[PDB]
């Protein structure tokens, strides 16, 4: 997942 | 005439958007009265991402370390705590643009408007639906975390979503305004992926009603079907199983049009199996699934907001 | 990542929305500083509407037969005048919510956000494009007139549209904020029809680039084309002819993706000739044309 | 046309  | 997917006017939420910064990390916050809400992973830096101990990282945080900006105005932070996956920052100023509002947790299939924001600055607004797999198919870039999704009812803003992260298929996940994620995801840069997804049958049906209300009705037929028989065909086409609860929620639309839900299901059955054969529905060549029964009423009924 | 039909945040415009009534007719107006702008047809009778003479209708009206309302609150009209197809009503107090703004006239093919309004109140916001034929495929009902279209740059609102009417194929027509109609249309209930329309080629290409920026590379091919051979094809298909100017515009997106414009054009030719094969691009099963190159750049980054 |  990519924290945005 | 005409049918567009529409977002809610965004002004009420725009007045609530602020910028939150912890060292090198900036993202968006929602300022309601004297509290700013934001994704807790704001207290990170480019490494604390893999596996943070939030309870522990928050310990070493001071009030002065949070830089909160509303337009050209820095807000003095005088308190902070964590609530699930959100930070709650207390500031010395109650937001003068604070609208009447509430926090709600929406159900899969339901829609809301998203105000995409960057550096505390609202950039765009669009309508989307919480997918069956608990993700949203949004449009987001770096620095968009903290952006919120909402509905408006009369003069009241129901906040239902805050953006947290993007999964590998380029779809998005986030929490409600209590910091609780939709779906199984967690706020760390671990390996996670969205589950398989289905078409929102309830919404397709709603949209079909909208089509009829708008004079688009070539697809109707003189037959009906059982719920179980519908679900057998529906699920071959990867539609959500239709339930009696869903049938009742279509109540008002079925009344307005005098078309029984199961009668509409037969029309949808035939549509899935036979395709459209070149024709269109409300201008579309596909079966739209991001309009809810409520969206349909509100639009065809011309509802406005104060 | 991801790509949505995205509208500008509508708040700056919401704060300008008012209601205008003349006798039995009420529609929306736009309130900037000390002037309210609205469709002049607010003054027409059920009769008038077929062959109205607006100079003649306007001279029979006083500052005071205009009922202007901000929510529940009446704004005193101290002056009225016609500017092309709009009325300008000077009221006796200023709108403190007036944003930085300008009035612009857009070219067909460009997009803008519409804040659909009824009785001076906002319903929703959506994004659309001015069709090549000067119409808009809007979402309007009775009383939506006076609703406006706009783009935003920073803190500056650029107003480009005010809604006036609906044509027989259910698309919509209107003016810029100087009151000049887009297209050949006139504000009267005569038989009017939208002219032929075309697909906005430049936008379709931009939306193909968007998709590449987002890992949707399946439609690409080994070929390139010439501008001429592209046009000989696309035009069989109701597509606007593509010019070298339009090619240049796509330069930013060509560079970011390292895909030659004429190469993307070759891909477009294939898709038009061969179809999608059940396949989809950025979620759609048809080629989309209501995203300008600018829209793609701002949204994809 | 229909004035809207």
């Amino acid at each position: 997942a990519v924290l945005x | 005439s005409g049918f567009r997917k529409m977002a809610f006017p965004s002004g009420k939420v725009e007045g609530c958007m602020v910028q939150v910064t912890c060292g090198t990390t900036t993202l968006n916050g929602l300022w309601l009265d004297d509290t700013v809400y934001c994704p807790r992973h704001v207290i990170c830096t480019a490494e604390d991402m893999l596996n943070p101990n939030y309870e522990d990282l928050l310990i070493r945080k001071s009030n002065h370390s949070f830089l909160v900006q509303a337009g050209n105005v820095q807000l003095r932070v005088i308190g902070h705590s964590m609530q699930n996956c959100l930070l709650r920052l207390k500031v010395d100023t109650s937001n003068p643009k604070t609208p009447k509002y509430k926090f709600v947790r929406i159900q899969p299939g339901q829609t809301f408007s998203v105000l995409a924001c960057y550096n505390g600055s609202p950039s765009g607004v669009y309508q989307c639906a919480m997918r069956p797999n608990h993700t949203i198919k949004g449009s987001f870039l770096n620095g968009s975390c903290g952006s919120v999704g909402f509905n408006i009812d009369y003069d009241c803003v129901s906040f239902c979503y805050m953006h947290h992260m993007e999964l590998p298929t380029g779809v998005h996940a986030g929490t409600d305004l209590e910091g609780k994620f939709y779906g199984p995801f967690v706020d760390r840069q671990t390996a996670q992926a969205a589950g398989t997804d289905t078409t929102i049958t309830l919404n397709v049906l709603a949209w079909l009603y909208a089509a009829v209300i708008n004079g688009d009705r070539w697809f109707l037929n003189r037959f009906t079907t059982t719920l179980n028989d519908f679900n057998l065909v529906a699920m071959k086409y990867n539609y959500e199983p239709l339930t009696q609860d869903h049938v009742d929620i279509l109540g008002p639309l079925s009344a307005q049009t005098g078309i029984a839900v199961l009668d509409m299901c037969a029309a949808l059955k035939e549509l899935l199996q036979n395709g459209m054969n070149g024709r269109t529905i409300l201008g579309s060549t596909i079966l739209e699934d991001e309009f809810t029964p409520f969206d349909v009423v509100r639009q065809c009924s011309g509802v406005t907001f104060q």
